[PDB]
């Protein structure tokens, strides 16, 4: 049994088309069709908010423009 | 974890000056 | 139709318990139990080479205490 | 992308002595 480290790096930003009326999940959709990563592994944050999933972003007050920040959450 | 509590709090940091 | 940006941030550290005969996929694998990340959108860095997925670690000298770097690769 | 080969370009350099 062999002992390694791996260290983890994503530091892009993404463009996201959507809608006010869109679920934190629909965004996370969009997410994973962009980068793969499954939405239960994604937490989404807003202006110290962390977003949840069956609320949508006009809950939040995202509009056009908005900067939102995604961590990848671990299994 | 720990961790990902202090990634957690870093990017909840960020977020509140880069939204 | 709403624009937003989404930055994507990942920066942490995972130990992986693996044999030296393991592909860089059976790695990846093991990564993907652990951050969810599919194989194919992973892509694995050791000492300024990018690795190759049909590729073993020995074939790297990938050894004990290795520190491998993962970029999330977007599709 | 530009932004995925410079985020390589990045890790790559990065990896020549955090190994
Ligand atoms: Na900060
Ligand atoms: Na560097």
């Amino acid at each position: 049994a062999m002992q390694i480290f791996v260290r983890t790096h994503a530091m892009r930003t993404d463009v996201l088309e959507v809608e006010p009326s869109d679920t934190i999940e629909n965004v996370k959709a969009k997410i994973q069709d962009k980068e793969g990563i499954p939405p239960d592994q994604q937490r989404l944050i807003f202006a110290g908010k962390q977003l949840e999933d069956g609320r949508t972003l006009s809950d939040y007050n995202i509009r056009q423009e908005s900067i939102l920040h995604l961590l990848l959450w671990p299994r | 974890g720990q961790q990902e509590e202090e990634d957690l709090q870093r990017i909840l940091q960020l977020s509140l000056t880069e939204h």
